[PDB]
């Protein structure tokens, strides 16, 4: 299920 | 004019929602952990009515005469019924997969969610407070405020002309855009919260609607009714271009952004940008090489231009390019005849639907039967019953 | 009205062959400029200018279809006036979409079979003269 990580680098 | 609400009416509506999540809960679907989660928001937003009726024991007067409880009550209901229609419309093709009718359950389930949320968001704990509901962006607290006081909820012609005053809205097509972007309740009223999360997604107010059709109208970037696994599945066909990117609304930080981009190891992520808004977001993406292809695309629109005092000028977009929008949105509950009001009238004896308005529009000018298979009328009715 | 924008939006996007170029100021709709190409029969390119009319009271009355630029045919008149059922009262319904009429003027201009123009003079000369009308049909789309 989803996953909603940190803005990019 | 939406009338009186009261606890038969709830109940009545409560047996609809039954009925949709009984359509949901067939395996062919398997709905159980699909990103609106449908299967979750009848049973959530059922037992949250019940929550309102409780809190209002014995004041089911006052609670039966609320403008927003009563419009909310009307499309809770009027959404159930298309959510049925959509299954017994489209038939087996609803099992199947990618297709329009499952395309448009999801649709409908997006706006379940919204809904929802906006019933949250003015009935805490099952207390009213839609005249006390603080919107986020001070200057558009004042616009509100300077416009509609106090008021929870207005109907579209109020909120558009009110806009218009301080947002210019060129034309026609344009406002119809628009509304398909701040509606997401879909129900041509306008709510402090609706107004809340659509402030916010386009901030800065200062250049709100030049926001929106740099951001949302033009943008091949923008995509509307997503879900978080639409855009994987989206981006899946970009998972071998690294910097394809797509951007749409967060389901589960309503007023946010849900930015989904290919990595260059190749993979699909998504995030919602923190204290920022969408394009200072892709503006830097862009320029630390994280977002380039929009939708794939090659040429990424520039968005400087949305900074510093009196920021330029006013990008031109076309009826066309408004018209492509506005496809973007519901359009399943409309008429195909005019394709501009909602489907309200199944004509009998065959059972095509139609709006009312063009029906009678149709039978002024004489034109005999039907204006699908021009066969005899009879009678109308219901495009989707009471529950007997 | 906003079924016509959604008309147009749905022969644009299908890029039909036989119908090529569409034009229309989107100030105003109501008048569609349209450019077609046959196949089986003589007729071929030059300049098949069409242009679609709709009436105020679309989709409640048909539009019509009438040719700016010449053309031969029997059936169709010399004013510009054509004359197929499925955009005619009496048999027109809302419902059905622009897109496919001009799909039923192919089936009018490729492999015909007219009931009677709106001139006998005309008429009558493919009942019996392959020779000259056959001829000004595949010289007259070239010669004009
Ligand atoms: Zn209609
Ligand atoms: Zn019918």
């Amino acid at each position: 299920s989803d996953g909603y990580t940190p803005e990019p680098a | 004019p939406p009338g009186t609400v009261d606890k038969k009416m709830v109940e009545k509506c409560w047996k609809l929602m039954d009925k949709v999540v009984r359509l949901c809960q067939n395996p062919k679907l398997a709905l159980k952990n699909s990103p609106p989660y449908i299967l979750d928001l009848l049973p959530d937003t059922y037992q949250h009515l019940r929550t309102i009726l409780s809190r209002y024991e014995g004041k089911m007067e006052t609670l039966g005469e609320n403008e927003y409880f009563r419009v909310f009550m009307e499309n809770l209901m009027k959404k159930t019924k298309q959510t049925i229609s959509l299954f017994k419309e489209g038939k087996e093709r609803m099992y199947e997969e990618n297709s329009q009718p499952r395309r448009n359950l999801t649709k409908l389930s997006l706006i379940f969610s919204h809904m929802l949320a906006e019933l949250k968001g003015i009935f805490p704990s099952g207390l009213f407070q839609g005249d006390t509901f603080r919107i986020t962006k001070a200057d558009a607290a004042e616009f509100w405020r300077k416009a509609f006081g106090e008021k929870t909820i207005v109907p579209w012609k109020s909120f558009r002309q009110a806009l218009h005053e301080v947002h210019p809205i060129s034309s026609g097509l344009e406002a119809m855009a628009l509304k398909s972007t701040i509606d997401l309740t879909c129900n041509d009223y306008i709510s402090v919260f609706e107004f809340d999360i659509f402030t916010r997604l386009f901030q800065p107010w200062s250049s709100l609607l030049r926001n929106w059709n740099s951001l949302a109208v033009t943008h091949p970037g923008y995509m509307a009714f997503l879900t978080y696994d639409e855009v994987k599945a989206r981006l899946q066909k970009f998972i071998h271009k690294p910097g394809s990117y797509i951007f749409r609304l967060s389901c589960t930080r309503l007023g946010q952004w849900a930015i989904g981009y290919v990595t260059a190891d190749g993979n699909i992520l998504q995030t919602i940008p923190h204290n920022k808004p969408l394009f200072q977001a892709l503006i830097d993406g862009f320029r630390e090489g994280f977002y380039l292809f929009p939708d794939g695309r090659n040429q990424n629109p520039d968005l400087t231009g949305l900074c510093e005092p009196t920021p330029q000028d006013h990008i031109k977009v076309t009826q066309e390019q408004y018209e492509l929008y506005c496809e973007m949105g519901s359009t399943f509950q409309l008429c195909k005849i005019c394709a501009e009001n909602d489907k309200d009238v199944k004509i009998e004896p065959c059972g095509h639907l139609m709006c009312t308005s063009c029906l009678t529009s149709w039978q002024e000018s004489e034109g005999q039967g039907c204006p699908f298979c021009r066969c005899e009328i009879k009678g109308t009715e219901p495009i989707v019953v009471d529950p007997f | 009205s906003r079924r016509l924008m959604k008309e147009l939006e749905e022969i644009r996007k299908c890029g039909m062959k036989n119908f090529r170029n569409i034009q229309v100021d989107e100030a105003n709709l109501l008048t569609w400029q349209g450019l077609i190409v046959p196949d089986n029969p003589p007729y071929d390119k030059g300049a098949f200018r069409i242009e679609i009319n709709f009436p105020a009271e679309y989709p409640f009355k048909p539009p019509k279809i009438t040719f700016k630029t010449k053309i031969y045919h029997p059936n169709i008149d010399e004013k510009g006036q054509v004359c197929l059922p499925v955009i005619s009262a009496e048999n027109w319904k809302p419902a059905t979409k622009t897109d496919q009429v001009i799909q039923s003027l192919i089936a009018l201009v490729n492999d015909p079979q007219p009931e009677h123009p709106l001139r006998a003079d005309l008429a009558e000369e493919y009942s019996k003269d392959r020779k000259k009308f056959c001829k000004n049909a595949e010289e007259f789309t070239k010669k004009y």
